[PDB]
């Protein structure tokens, strides 16, 4: 394996406005959106960030 | 501190008190309501969660369902005398 080329850093780009719904989408009561398995709609946008 | 009580909301009991999310039918009356005349309604279940309100001070909106399935809605709070009221 004389390529070698290794990774050395990430980039987190977390684009997501926490409780703005873009035009795009209409949600219904079932929409459980849960990402990282954490969904802090209640504690407000700062903590969910 | 400070820059996190803004941030209070709703509470799950999971995280405060197990012991009342884990509470189901007790022998219990419902609190606000005691009738020698008539049925008593036993404490039948409470929320999984309270709902904080915001100003100087944070009551906390409690609902409770009774044994007839009826719902009750209660303001806890700290920081008072409450006797005087009653005698009021
Ligand atoms: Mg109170």
């Amino acid at each position: 394996m004389k390529d070698r080329m290794k990774t050395v850093s990430v980039a987190l780009v977390l684009c997501l406005n926490v409780g703005v719904d873009p035009p795009d989408v209409v949600k219904t009561t079932p929409c459980a959106r849960l990402e990282c398995w954490i969904d802090p709609l209640s504690m407000g946008p700062q903590k969910a960030l | 501190i400070s820059k996190q009580l803004p941030q209070l909301t709703s509470l799950e009991l999971q995280y405060v008190s197990p012991k009342l999310l884990m509470c189901r039918d007790l022998e219990l009356a419902v609190p606000g309501t005691y009738d020698p005349n008539q049925p008593i309604i036993r404490i039948q279940s409470i929320a999984p969660s309270l709902q904080v309100i915001t100003s100087k001070q944070r009551p906390r909106k409690l609902t409770l369902m009774g044994s007839n399935g009826h719902e009750f809605v209660f303001l806890l709070k700290g920081h008072e005398d409450l006797r005087q009221d009653e005698r009021v």
